[PDB]
RNA sequence: CAUUAGCUAGUUGGUAAGGUAACGGCUUACCAAGGCAACGAUGCAUAGCCGACCUGAGAGGGUGAUCGGCCACACUGGAAC
RNA sequence: UACCUAAUCAGAAAGCCACGGCUAACUACGUGCCAGCAGCCGCGGUAAUACGUAGGUGGCAAGCGUUAUCCGGAAUUAUUGGGCGUAAAGCGCGCGUAGGCGGUUUUUUAAGUCUGAUGUGAAAGCCCACGGCUCAACCGUGGAGGGUCAUUGGAAACUGGAA
């Protein structure tokens, strides 16, 4: 179904990835639905990471499922303790 | 013309008939039919090695060589160069490029190729003429 | 016939303007009028006098000469023709000779300069260039 | 090192001196070669846009299609494309290392920086195309401040362009301020490069 | 001093009884680098001598050419017979892009940015005289203003 | 929402409860400029055929109706 | 491309019925003769389309590799589960 | 595996094309309208800077030339931006249909025209700025730009409609 997820948009071994409500169908780097933020695992320590707050918890209680690793990007905003608390 | 005679007859401007057409055209041995293929170079056999007259103006025996390309295509090719190893039934590698006196020699073989030697003693310019580095 | 009325405006000026003549005399029309006092308030001609006959009544217009019988305007070229009509918005509004000379823009504001026109920031239909 | 070659037959060629202020045009001011020594003839307006672009380009040691990148640069930047244009020749980082005197020429600086011996902002940068900007720091590795070569010229350098700070003590630079055209070489015509690549 | 440009020499012939008699004409533009410029023609019988006459044909009508800071006031076409030249004012850094006797007339005068190209026969004549006409139907912005009864500032 | 409407003139009532409308409009020239008439034929449907060949009458877009008529009859406001 | 001028006969409209996720000649009967076309019907040849790429001062001209959106196809051709 | 640190060696690391004018770069020798060169102008017939070679020169350089195709230069389809007396071009001449264009004033309308506001013109691309790779290529962010676009107000000189 309808999935948050990670698209690669790096080079050789210098990964970049966009935050991104799309279709399980759909391919990786291909057709989306919206943009919700960035993911940069190989900046200076910390990965920086970038997510909008009224998109992302719009798509969740419309069903959106995060993957495993937008769970802890999530997380990391306190997104999914927002998306708990209102129950 | 007035600016109705345009909309009504729009510009049009000249086509460009290209020299070398023997290197514009492919062909299909399954289907039997000729393509657009634009080739930069064509592989050929020599069915006939001779020497040409040039045109009047100048005087000089050139040689020549008439080539069966890849295509079902027949065309008369120049030699560069002094001294050249090819009788019938030799495999060239043909490009473009016509010979202003010959009439009748719109391409060149291409010396220092699959089955056509270099120049001997070409020493500079060899990358023209075929051969390679002395020494 | 007679299919551009303003564009016969503009060569007879060209025409007279060329010999040295020091006042020609048109038909009049609104927008003919508007133009001369256009070119009269710029400093291309001397003076307009519109004369009412009976019917489409007479414009005088006196041409102006420098010093040296310098011709103050230059030349004349009709934009917008009856074959292909021209409209510009203010923000493409064309520069006749980088400021120096007019282009006779009619926009909702009427008949007007290209300088000002841009001061409003409406468009409309270039009629003509004078320079 | 690009060129490798000879700096006396490129400036007798041109009629600029390079590298050497003065002592490769003082025997032979004229061209080399076998007709050198005979008369010269007129040039073209091509020879003269190509000659006064070779004076430039042979000058920095540059190659062509880097030379031609770097002019292409510099039209995108407001204000005069010569101006620009010599501006950033001077803020290579090859070039700012024999202008602030660590070497005592252009091909011996080049060295420096393409064998890593310069580290600006303390930090290895071994490409001789590196482009300085203002405020940054031109120091000397450590290990390399005692190399004979560069504290033969840290003296006799003397003089020192205003658009760059270099301090004797510590082996450092600073380039507080963008060259203006009066602290460009005055010998190349800027406005006759800017023609050649129109042309 | 005004610096001298030969544009052309061109051997020019004459047929008589015996045949060919050979002359040399020799089209020269003067200019001063500062808004004078003009253009001569002289024929001799050899060439050095044929330079003379055209730099001395040249330097006695000479045009003022208008300009601001080394830049045409506006932009003309200047048109002479066959020979069309269009000229556009550029930039302070453009330079002169302009083609062959076209380039040496503009480089003469006080021209140094400048964008133009010959819209006609490239005859070098008729390119000089097309060339010079377009500079003398140029205005600038003082005279302009005299000619209109208004300020400057009133034009703009 | 709204459903698009168009303004033409009955040049054919040959068909019953149908009726041919021409919406002529105007067509700028891409690289000349001036805007050149082309003409548009409308198939319209109208249970009450009582449209007549010449009246300029008022059409709307429907659901497909028939192969090729795609619009009905709204207003009929000319007599001719 | 006009040295391709007249194209169609479910064709075009209506009335019923059927069946389609759904309108609809989508299909079938019966009525009427209709419908499109020099604003290029039809026919022939060529072609996946686009974002975009190359070139040009611009207007324009050429192109549709890699990446992304849509479409179509899976030895050739029919059919359904 | 990037990458860093120690020793060691100038050692293992340049070629291609041009040099008659366009078009930067010229001499000598060999040949003698031959051999050959050539994009065009053209060269070569015992004293070729045009052929082959040798020196030198110049242009680029891990590339250099040739060929194939597109745009430019070409204003050589000219809307911007061409013409038809003699260079190519006014139909042999009328009557006329569609179409194109159309004299002056007033009132109205608002289709064109102009000026806003919304929605969209995905992303990636071009340009600008900024940041990260030692620089650059490259990458990532933020703008900008892109429509005969749709809906909806406002203006009424012009073109269009009505009286």
């Amino acid at each position: 179904a309808v999935k948050i997820r990670l698209t690669r948009l790096g080079s050789k071994r210098n990964p970049f990835y966009r935050i991104v409500v799309a279709d399980a169908r759909s391919p990786r780097d291909g057709r989306i639905i919206e943009q919700i933020g960035t993911y940069n695992p190989t900046s200076a320590n910390a990965p920086e990471i970038k997510v909008d707050e009224a998109l992302a918890l719009k798509w969740l209680n419309d069903g959106a499922k995060p993957t495993d690793t937008v769970h802890n990007i999530l997380s990391k905003e306190g997104i999914m303790k927002k998306f708990d608390e209102q129950k | 013309p007035t600016i109705n005679q345009l909309v009504r007859k729009p510009r049009q401007s000249k086509i460009k008939k290209s020299d070398s057409p023997a290197l514009n055209k492919g062909f299909n041995s399954k289907k039997k039919k000729f393509t657009d293929l634009n080739s930069p170079q064509k592989r050929g056999v020599c069915t006939r090695v001779g020497t040409m007259t040039p045109k009047k103006p100048n005087s000089a025996l050139r040689k020549y060589a008439r080539v069966r390309l890849s295509n079902n295509i027949e065309i008369n090719a120049y030699i560069p160069g002094i001294g050249h190893n090819l009788q019938e039934h030799s495999v060239v590698l043909v490009r473009g490029g016509r010979v202003k006196d010959l009439p009748g020699v719109r391409y060149h073989i291409v010396r220092g190729a699959l089955d056509t030697s270099g120049v001997d003693g070409r020493r500079q310019g060899r990358s023209l003429y075929g051969t390679k580095k002395p020494k | 016939t007679m299919t551009d009325p303003i564009a016969d405006m503009l060569t007879r000026v060209r025409n007279a303007n060329m010999v040295r003549h020091e006042k020609l005399e048109l038909p009049a029309s609104n927008i003919k009028k508007e133009i001369a006092e256009i070119l009269k308030s710029e400093g291309f001609i001397k003076n307009v006098e519109y004369v009412e006959d009976d019917k489409q009544g007479v414009l005088r217009l006196f041409l102006k000469y420098g010093q040296n019988d310098e011709r103050v305007i230059t030349g004349l070229k009709r934009i917008s023709k009856p074959g292909l009509r021209v409209y510009a918005k203010a923000s493409e509004m064309p520069k006749v000779l980088n400021g120096l000379g007019i282009a006779l823009v009619s926009t909702s504001e009427g008949v007007i300069t290209d300088k000002e026109a841009r001061k409003r920031n409406v468009g409309g239909e270039i009629i003509a260039y004078v320079w | 090192a690009r060129f490798r070659g000879s700096n006396w037959k490129k400036s007798r060629r041109l009629g600029i001196s390079l590298s050497g202020t003065g002592k490769e045009l003082e025997k032979r001011p004229y061209a080399p070669g076998q007709h050198g020594p005979n008369q010269r003839k007129k040039l073209s307006e091509y020879g003269l846009q190509l000659r006064e672009k070779q004076k430039l380009r042979y000058l920095y040691g540059m190659t062509e299609r880097q030379f031609r990148n770097t002019f292409d640069i510099a039209g995108k930047k407001f204000g005069v494309h010569g101006e620009n244009f010599m501006i950033l020749l001077a803020s290579r980082l090859d070039a700012v290392v024999y202008s602030l005197g660590l070497a005592r020429t252009r091909r011996q600086a080049r060295q420096l920086v393409n064998h890593g011996h310069i580290l600006v902002d303390g930090k290895r940068v071994d490409i001789p195309s590196y482009s300085v900007k203002p405020g940054q720091t031109i120091s000397v590795r450590e290990k390399s401040q005692k190399l004979n070569i560069i504290v033969e010229s840290v003296e006799i350098n003397n003089f020192v362009p205003e658009y760059l700070n270099f301090d004797a003590d510590s082996l450092t630079g600073t380039f507080v301020r963008l060259p203006e055209r009066s602290e460009l070489p005055a010998e190349i015509n800027e406005q006759l490069i800017v023609e050649y690549y129109s042309r | 001093e005004f610096e001298e440009r030969v544009v052309t020499i061109n051997r020019v012939a004459k047929v008589v009884k015996g045949g060919r008699r050979f002359r040399f004409t020799a089209l020269v533009v003067v200019g001063d680098k500062n808004g004078r410029v003009g253009f001569g023609t002289g024929k001799a019988q050899e060439v050095p001598e044929a330079i003379k006459k055209a730099v001395e044909a040249a330097k006695k009508d000479l045009v003022v050419v208008p300009r601001v800071e080394g830049t045409t006031p506006h932009t003309i076409t200047g048109r002479y017979g066959s020979g069309s030249v269009f000229m556009k004012p550029a930039a302070p850094g453009t330079g002169v892009i302009a083609g062959g006797p076209v380039r040496a007339v503009l480089e003469l005068a006080g021209i140094t940015d400048i964008l133009s190209k010959s819209l006609g026969s490239n005859t070098p004549i008729n390119m000089v005289r097309a060339t010079i006409d377009g500079l003398q139907n140029l205005k600038n912005a003082e005279d302009v203003a005299k000619l209109r009864g208004k300020t400057v500032e009133e034009l703009y | 929402n709204d459903r698009k409407v168009y303004v033409g003139k009955v040049v054919s009532d040959k068909m019953d409860k149908t009726i041919t409308v021409l919406v002529e409009t105007y067509k700028t020239h891409k690289l000349y400029g001036k805007r050149v008439k082309y003409s548009k034929k409308y198939k319209t449907h109208d249970e009450n055929n009582s449209a007549k060949l010449g009246d300029i009458v008022k059409i709307q877009e429907t659901r497909p109706l028939s192969a090729t008529k795609r619009f009905r009859l709204v207003e009929i406001v000319e007599e001719s």
